């Protein structure tokens, strides 16, 4: 279930386990994928209600909430949040291949012409 | 060809005796050619070896002959003969890649012997078409890398 996307079974068992208590390890990976799914979120989106992130992080009205955007930053209130991506830095230069296709070219020649 | 003689009489020949008293074998280094034996040389003139002197100051002078000034390595060509060029060049290619296979089929259907002559009236693509790959991939370096520093070169 972690390897894929799906996160809902994880903490549907995570209140199930048949062995023992395990609960000094499933704490662990909660953290860790309540932060990777904070992390995700923070992409490909640029408008959101504010309970809906209460609503997918399973911290429902704790005030945590508050806190826990204070940890991950967040830019508006209103109920609201965006987020802001650029992506054109690797576009729009033709200056960063200028040397290393001119070694190229030049490794061509250089192993075009050598009598071996 | 350039050569050297001085004359010699015939009257001390008379006494027996022979012009040129060899001391040393750095006068014999070249033979003489058939006919300058045909018509008088040994028993009428004799030559002499020749040297030509060189110094620094001409010899690096003289070398700048067919030097190019530095604007005549930066030009990159017209970009619209280069294409014409190339497609000119492709479909010879290809017609040479047609006939290749004909004469790969029958390299050993006739003896060896004769194998020879038998391409002394009629083109071969094997030699046809090597200059070709020699002359497209050397204009298509050179133009790339021309344009790929002056990129960069002006601003």
């Amino acid at each position: 279930y972690l390897m894929e996307g799906s996160y809902n079974k994880v903490f549907l068992a995570k209140g199930n386990i048949p062995a023992e208590s395990y609960t000094f390890f499933i704490d662990i990976l909660l953290d860790t994928i309540r932060d990777e799914i904070a992390g995700c979120i923070e992409k490909a989106y640029e408008k959101i209600l504010f309970t809906e992130a209460t609503r997918i992080l399973f911290f429902n009205t704790p005030k945590k909430m508050t806190d826990y955007a204070k940890k991950r930053g967040w830019v508006l209130g209103p109920n609201n949040y965006y987020s802001f991506a650029s992506q054109q830095q690797k576009p729009e230069d033709t200056t960063i291949p200028s040397t290393e296709l001119a070694k190229q070219v030049i490794e061509y020649a250089r192993q075009l012409e050598m009598i071996v | 060809v350039i050569d050297a003689f001085r004359l010699i009489n015939a009257n001390m020949m008379v006494l027996g005796h022979e012009p040129r008293q060899t001391t040393s074998n750095l006068g014999h280094l070249n033979k003489p050619s058939i006919q300058a034996l045909i018509h008088g040389l040994n028993r009428h003139y004799y030559s002499i070896t020749i040297n030509y002197r060189k110094n620094e100051l001409e010899q690096k002078m003289l070398l700048n002959l067919h030097k190019k000034s530095w604007m005549e390595g930066l030009t990159l060509q017209d970009y619209s003969e280069h294409c014409k060029h190339n497609e000119s060049v492709v479909k010879e290619m290809l017609e040479l890649a047609k006939n290749y296979n004909k004469a790969v089929e029958e390299e050993d259907k006739m003896t060896p012997e004769q194998l020879a002559i038998k391409n002394v009236g009629k083109q071969d693509p094997k030699r046809h078409l090597e200059e070709h790959v020699d002359v497209l991939m050397t204009s298509n370096i050179v133009q790339c890398l021309a344009a790929m520093l002056d990129t960069v070169v002006f601003k």
